[PDB]
C-alpha cells in the first residue's frame, strides 16, 4: 500500500526565462507585453480626430483653398505624410509649432467673421487680393480666412480697426505681412513706399515694417509673407493700423483649448472605433501594463519597451517524461 | 529548486494527474490512481491570480501625449525630448525584464514550497506506520484503505490506530 | 506560508507571548508559562530593522525644485517638462506599490522560516525522547522539569541522561 | 501525562494590515508606513534660508519697486495666487520668467543706486516722470528703482552714461523703453520726435525705437512701456545712450546667484520653522522614501508617487483566533 | 539563514575542500579526505553565472548624448534638462543599490537551500542503515568503504544490501 | 564511520550587504559597477572627434586665424575644445543661435570647406582687401576670419552690393556671415561711405533684414564696435542671397556637410587617442559589460547608466565561514 505526492505535468510547450535558468517549460504562463493594434485611427475619451487630409495645419488655419474638409471638438490632429498644402505664398509662420500643439485638442471651436469684408474696408481694395501661387481649381486666389488689402484709386490710407472679444473664450487671430520683391511692387500694392503695420491687445504688440528684396523665387514668388497669430482673451481688445502690406483678418476662431494633446502624423485610415490609447500604427486596446508597438502614444497607454516576450510563469515546471 | 521536490526528490510530473497542480498518487486493494489536493490547487489558483493582478493593476499611469514637434533651430530641445524618451525607455525595459526573470523564479519556488509541504504533511502524520521510500512515495507498514487514505490526505490520520499492525510488519 | 509553519503546522499565535517574536509555551510539573526566545527574536529584530533602514536610506536624493513656469508661447516645452514629471510619477508609483507588495510577500516567509527552523532544532535535540504532537509542541516521554526545560531553549540539552527514563514510556 | 514544550509565535491586538503579492490586506503584528502622507502646512526655510515673501506683490512689482510694494539672502519666493500686477505702466517684460528664475534663490542681494539722481541727469528732468497709471495715494508717481526722465525746458539732449560694477559679484540692471501713443506725446515727453536709445554691456548689446501707436487703453495708456535687465558680469560696464524714450536705472542690484530652486505660489503662512523638503501646501520632515503630499517640491524630497498606502509589514502575520 | 542548514545545524565550512562549493568528507577505516559533489556545484556555478548574465545582459541601453548647451537666457530648460540628469540619477541608483541588497539575500540563501537539498539526499539513500548524529554527518550502523561511500554519493547506494547487518546495531 | 555533508570556505575577505545583513564575507563575488576608464577621448563608433585646439567652435567655424581650418577632417563622431580654448570671436559681438550650431555641428559625417565667393572675383565693385583688424591679430599682424571678408568701400563710393550663391553641392551648404556696427557715424562713412545703409539676406526658407546700430560699446580686444555672426542651412538646389549697402561681412568660405543624429561636445583636457570606445566620457572611455557605472553622468554613445553607488558587489559563492 503507497501514498504518494507528486505534481501536474501537461502538454504546454510554453516557455519562459527566469533569472537562473533560461528556457523553462511550464504548464501555464501568461503574456505581460501587449504586441497587438488594429491599424486603425479612432476615437479618443469618445472624440473623433481631426483628419486634415491632403492639407497641413497651416493651410487649413489660414484657409488655403485645397482645404475644405469637415467638427466643433477634437481629441487630436491628424495629418497625412505626404500633405504639402499649406502656405501656398511663401514666407514664414510664426511659432508654427506653438499653434500646432495648441490647436491640438479643442473642446469648442467656432469660425465667425471678426473683420465682414463687404463692410470693413471702404477705402481699401479687397477683391484682387490673390495669387498663382494659391490656386482654386487652376484660378489664382488666396487664403479664405485673411484678406490681401490692396490701394484703391491710387490710394492707400492709413486703415485703423479694432475689435473686442466679446464671445466669452479666447479668440485665435491670425493675420500676414507682405514684403514685395520691389520697390516698384510696393507702390504698385500699396502707393505709399514706406509703410508700417501695428498689431496691440492688451497683452500682444509689435510693429512690423516691408522688407523688399528679390529673394529665390518659390511657388514662383519672388516676394514674401510672413503668417502671424494671438489668442485675444474674453473682454480683450485688438487693434490693427497699417498704411500697406497688411493682410488682414477675415475669418478668426473662437475656441476652448483642452488641456494638452498632440498631432499623429500617419497614413493609417480613421475609422468609427474607440480607444484610450492611440499609436500612429493603430489603436491599443489592452489591459497590460508593458507595450512594444511604437513609442509615441496618445492617451493613458501601457509602457512602451523594447522587449519582444515578456511572459509571466503562472503554472510550474512541466516534466511529463 | 529552492525546496528540493519539485525535479528534486519527486523527479517527474504526473500527467494523469489533470485536476490540480498538487496531489497524491494512491494504492492499495480497491484500486489507485491520481487525485488533485483540491484545497492546496485552489489556494494557489487564488494567490497566483493575485500575483498576475498585481503587477498589471499596479501601472495606473497619466494621460500624456509623448509627441512633440521641434523647428530646425530648437535642435537641442528636439535632443533633450529625445533623452526622456529613451531614458523611460530603458528604465522600463530593463524593469519590465528583469520583473519577469525574478518573478518567475519566485513563482517556481512557490509550486515547489507547496509540493514539499504536503509531503511533509504526510511525513509528519506517518512517522512509523510507514516507510519513506524516497521519490515522494511512502509504503504503509499496514492495510490503508481509502478512508485509511483520505484520513492521511485530510491531515487525521489516526497513527495509533494502526501502530500495532504496523509495528508488526517491521 | 512558504515554509508551512506559520498558519500552517502551528495554527495560530499567542496573545500570552509578549516579549518576543518567536518563542515557546512549556507545561511541566513545576508550572507552566509563556517565554519568547531571545536568541531567535533579536536576530530577527536586528535583520528586519535592516531591512527598513536599506529601503529607506539607499534613496539619495538630489536637490531639485520640480516647478517651472512658462509663458503662453512656451506650451511645448511646459508640456515637456510635465511628461517628465509625469515620466517619474509613474515609475516612481509602480515601483514602490510593488517592491512593497514583493518584499511584505519575503517578510513574512522570513518570519515562517524563522519559525520551522526554531521547531526543528528544538526537535534535532530532543531526537526520540519525545513525541511530536503536533501543532509545535513536543511532549516528553521522560520528566522534564524547569532546568531541563531551559536547556533545552538555549541548545545546551543533554539527550544521553534522559535516554533511560524516554524508553520507557514507549 | 507527558510534559509539554511548544514552539510558537507573537500575537497581539494590532489591527495593521499590508498587502503582499499573493494575498490582500494580511493582518500584521508590526508594520511601518514608507508613505509620508503629512506636512505641516507651513511655508519654511529651507537649507536654515527663509524664503522671500512678497506680500501682495509679484517679482515684477517687487525688482521695478513699484509704488504699492531687508532680506539679503534667501532660498526660494513665495507670491500670492492673488498678487497685484507689478508693471503698472502697461508693456512687455522681455524675458520675464527667466528673470524669475534666476532670482529664485540667492546669496548677498544689495540694492544700491546705480545712477544717483541728483547728479546724474544735469540736462534731463528725472522729477515729472510720474503717471496715472502707477499711481500712489492719490497721487500720478512711477517705479521707485528707475527713472522715466523727460526734456527739460523744451529740449532733450543726447544722454550718455555708464556704469563700471565694482560690486565683486553679478549687478541686475533694469530699464524701460517708453512707445507713446502719439507723435504729440513724443514730442511733449522728449521733444525730438525720432529718438533711439542703446545699451550695451561687454556681453549685451540692444538698439531701441519707439513704435509710436494707438493701443487698446490699459491703466487709461494708450502707449507702451517695455522692461528690460541683463545682468553684468564683476569688472564689466554698461552703458546707456538715448536721445529720448529711455526710463533710466535708478537702483540697481548686486547679488550672487545659487544653482536656483523655485518661485512657491501659495497662500500657505511662512513660518520660522526648517525643512528639508518644501511643497506649495506645506513642508514634510523628509525621512521616507515616498510622500504623495504634493509632486511640485524643492529641496531633498521624498519622491512622488500616486500611492494612498505603502505599508511594510516588519513583524509576523498576526493570528490571536 | 532561510533553509536552516548554512551556519545552521552544519555550523561552519570546510576551507579543505578546495574543488567545490557543496560536498562530503568521509572517514572509514580505510582513510579519509575532503570530496566535492560535481553534479550540485556544477548546477549552482551553471544557474548563478546565469543570474549574473541575467542581470548584465537585459541592459541594453539606447545610444545618447547625455550633455546639453544652453545659454544666459535659457536657464529654464537647463534646469529643466537638470531635473531630468537627475531623475534618471536617483532612479537607477535606487534600483541598483536595492537590486544588489535583494539579490544576494536570494544567491547567499540559495546555497543554503543547496546544502539543504544534498544533505536530505543522502539521508534518503542511508535511511535505517545509519544515523544522523549532528553537524551535518551520518555515522554508518555498519561498515562502509571506499566503494560503498561513492554509491552514497552518486545515489545508487544499496539499503537491502545493509538492511540486516544494520537491524541488530 | 562517518559521512558528512558540507560546503566551501576559503582565505577570502570580500564583503557583501544584503537586505538583511551588513559586510557577510562571501566565498566568491563580482561587482556590478563600473569605476574603471582607460582615460583617453577615443574613436567612437570608429570615428575619431573633432578637436579644436586652442580654438572654440566659433573660432573654428569662422576661420579665427588661430584655428586649423581644414586640415579638418571630412568627418568626426563628436568635437572636443579644451577648457582654456582662447580664440573664438576675436572682434566682439553676438553669435546667433550659437549653441544651436555647436548641437548640429556634433557630429558629421561628410565635411568640405570651400571657396563660397573668390576673394579676387566676387567684389569688383568694393575693396576685399582691406578687412583686418587688431582684434584679430596673427603672425603679429592685423588679419582677420579666414571664411568671411570684411568688405569695405572702393575709392570713395560703396555701390548697393548683390550676390548670390546656388547650391551645386549635392548636400546642405552652412554659410556664415557678419553684419557690422561701427562705434561712430566718422566710422561708418570711414568704411562703407553711406550713412543709413541695411544688409539683406534670404534663401527659399531664410529671410532677414539687418540695420547697423552705430554706438560707443565697451571696450572689447580694443573694439567699442560690435560685430554679430549669423549664419544658416542652404538645401540643395536653392539658393542664397545677399544685399547690401553696407556693414556687410561676406561669405569667403563654406561648408557642405551631412549631418548626424545625435553626439554632443566634450570640453576637457583629456588626450585623444587612437582607441575605439561604444562609450565616451569627459575624463576617459568606458568598456565595459557592466550595466552600471559611477565615472560621470555625461556621456556619448551605447553607456552603462550613471548611479552615485560607489561599489555594488553581487555575491556569487556562499557566506564564508571558515571558523
Ligand atoms: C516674360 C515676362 O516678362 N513675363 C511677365 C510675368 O513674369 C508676369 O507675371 C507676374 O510676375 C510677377 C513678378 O514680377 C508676379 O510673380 C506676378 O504674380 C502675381 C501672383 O500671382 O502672385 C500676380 C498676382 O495677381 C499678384 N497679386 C496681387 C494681389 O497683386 C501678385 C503680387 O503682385 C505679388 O505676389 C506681390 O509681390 O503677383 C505675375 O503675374 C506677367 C504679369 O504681368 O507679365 C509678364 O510679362
Ligand atoms: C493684473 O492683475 C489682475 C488680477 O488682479 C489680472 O486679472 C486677470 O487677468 C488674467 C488674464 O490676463 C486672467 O487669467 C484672470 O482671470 C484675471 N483675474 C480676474 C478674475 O480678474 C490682470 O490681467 C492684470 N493686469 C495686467 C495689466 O496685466
Ligand atoms: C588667441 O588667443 C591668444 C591668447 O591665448 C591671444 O594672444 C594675445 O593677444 C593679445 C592681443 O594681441 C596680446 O597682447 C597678448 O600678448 C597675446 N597673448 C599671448 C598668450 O600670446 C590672441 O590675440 C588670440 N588670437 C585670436 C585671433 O583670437
Ligand atoms: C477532515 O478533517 C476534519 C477536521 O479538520 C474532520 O472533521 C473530517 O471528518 C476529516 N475528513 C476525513 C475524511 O477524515
Ligand atoms: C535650521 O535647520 C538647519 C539644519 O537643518 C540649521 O543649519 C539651522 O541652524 C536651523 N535653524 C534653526 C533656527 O534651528
Ligand atoms: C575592452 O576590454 C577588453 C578586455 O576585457 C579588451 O581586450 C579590449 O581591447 C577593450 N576594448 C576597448 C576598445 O577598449
Amino acid at each position: 500500500d503507497t501514498l504518494c505526492i507528486g505534481y501536474h505535468a501537461n502538454n504546454s510547450t510554453d516557455t519562459v526565462d527566469t533569472v537562473l535558468e533560461k528556457n523553462v517549460t511550464v504548464t501555464h504562463s501568461v503574456n505581460l507585453l501587449e504586441d497587438k493594434h488594429n491599424g486603425k485611427l479612432c476615437k479618443l475619451r469618445g472624440v473623433a480626430p481631426l483628419h486634415l487630409g491632403k492639407c497641413n495645419i497651416a493651410g487649413w488655419i489660414l484657409g488655403n483653398p485645397e482645404c475644405e474638409s469637415l467638427a466643433s471638438s477634437w481629441s487630436y490632429i491628424v495629418e497625412t505624410p505626404s500633405s504639402d498644402n499649406g502656405t501656398c505664398y511663401p514666407g514664414d509662420f510664426i511659432d508654427y509649432e506653438e499653434l500646432r500643439e495648441q490647436l491640438s485638442s479643442v473642446s469648442s471651436f467656432e469660425r465667425f467673421e471678426i473683420f465682414p469684408k463687404t463692410s470693413s474696408w471702404p477705402n481699401h481694395d479687397s477683391n484682387k487680393g490673390v495669387t498663382a501661387a494659391c490656386p482654386h481649381a487652376g484660378a489664382k486666389s488666396f487664403y479664405k480666412n485673411l484678406i490681401w488689402l490692396v490701394k484703391k484709386g491710387n490710394s492707400y490710407p492709413k486703415l485703423s480697426k479694432s475689435y473686442i472679444n466679446d464671445k466669452g473664450k479666447e479668440v485665435l487671430v491670425l493675420w500676414g505681412i507682405h514684403h514685395p520683391s520691389t520697390s516698384a511692387d510696393q507702390q504698385s500694392l500699396y502707393q505709399n513706399a514706406d509703410t508700417y503695420v501695428f498689431v496691440c491687445s492688451s497683452r500682444y504688440s509689435k510693429k512690423f515694417k516691408p522688407e523688399i528684396a528679390i529673394c529665390p523665387k518659390v511657388r514662383d514668388q519672388e516676394g514674401r509673407m510672413n503668417y502671424y497669430w494671438t489668442l485675444v482673451e474674453p473682454g480683450d481688445k485688438i487693434t490693427f493700423e497699417a498704411t500697406g502690406n497688411l493682410v488682414v483678418p477675415r475669418y478668426a476662431f473662437a475656441m476652448e483649448r483642452n488641456a494638452g494633446s498632440g498631432i499623429i502624423i500617419s497614413d493609417t485610415p480613421v475609422h468609427d472605433c474607440n480607444t484610450t490609447c492611440q499609436t500612429p500604427k493603430g489603436a491599443i486596446n489592452t489591459s497590460l501594463p508593458f507595450q512594444n508597438i511604437h513609442p509615441i502614444t496618445i492617451g493613458k497607454c501601457p509602457k512602451y519597451v523594447k522587449s519582444t516576450k515578456l511572459r509571466l510563469a503562472t503554472g510550474l515546471r512541466n516534466i511529463p517524461s | 529548486g529552492l525546496f528540493g521536490a519539485i525535479a528534486g526528490f519527486i523527479e517527474g510530473g504526473w500527467t494523469g494527474m489533470v485536476d490540480g497542480w498538487y496531489g497524491y498518487h494512491h494504492q492499495n486493494e480497491q484500486g489507485s490512481g491520481y487525485a488533485a489536493d483540491l484545497k492546496s490547487t485552489q489556494n494557489a489558483i487564488d494567490e497566483i491570480t493575485n500575483k498576475v493582478n498585481s503587477v498589471i493593476e499596479k501601472m495606473n499611469t497619466q494621460f500624456t501625449a509623448v509627441g512633440k514637434e521641434f523647428n530646425h533651430l530648437e535642435k537641442r530641445i528636439e535632443n533633450l525630448n529625445k533623452k526622456v524618451d529613451d531614458g523611460f525607455l530603458d528604465i522600463w525595459t530593463y524593469n519590465a525584464e528583469l520583473l519577469v526573470l525574478l518573478e518567475n523564479e519566485r513563482t517556481l519556488d512557490y509550486h515547489d514550497s507547496n509540493v514539499k509541504n504536503l509531503y511533509e504533511k504526510v511525513r509528519s502524520q506517518l512517522k512509523n506506520n510507514a516507510k519513506e521510500i524516497g521519490n515522494g512515495c511512502f509504503e504503509f507498514y499496514h492495510k490503508c484503505d481509502n478512508t485509511c487514505m483520505e484520513s492521511v490526505k485530510n491531515g487525521t490520520y489516526d497513527y495509533p490506530k494502526y501502530s500495532e499492525e504496523a509495528k508488526l510488519n517491521r
